[PDB]
């Protein structure tokens, strides 16, 4: 849950494979794209509630 | 008998550049743990929520 520890965006799993003298860590990050606009409100009035 | 002279020179002055290389060593290698616990807190606190 700690950001960055891991890959470069949201983690999901990694994998861990040996060196002559060392350990090679391969990770599985989510990335998003494709955004978009649209208009927001913080709260919806209705009958006064 | 200046080799003589020149000889004790050089040691003594060797063994005191020894010293302060190697104490500089310790302070960088205490300096390079403090740091990177900073790049920790920044990449961690300020990125997202602890």
């Amino acid at each position: 849950k700690r950001v960055d520890f891991c890959g470069k965006g949201y983690h999901l799993m990694s994998f861990p494979q040996s060196a002559p003298h060392g350990v090679v860590f391969l990770h599985v990050t989510y990335v998003p794209a494709q955004e978009k606009n649209f208009t927001t409100a913080p709260a919806i009035c209705h009958d006064g509630k | 008998e200046a080799e003589v002279q020149i000889d004790r020179l050089i040691t003594g002055r060797l063994q005191s550049l020894q010293t302060y290389v190697t104490q500089q060593l310790i302070r960088a290698a205490e300096i390079r743990a403090s740091a990177n616990l900073a790049a920790t807190k920044m990449s961690e606190c300020v990125l997202g929520q602890s």
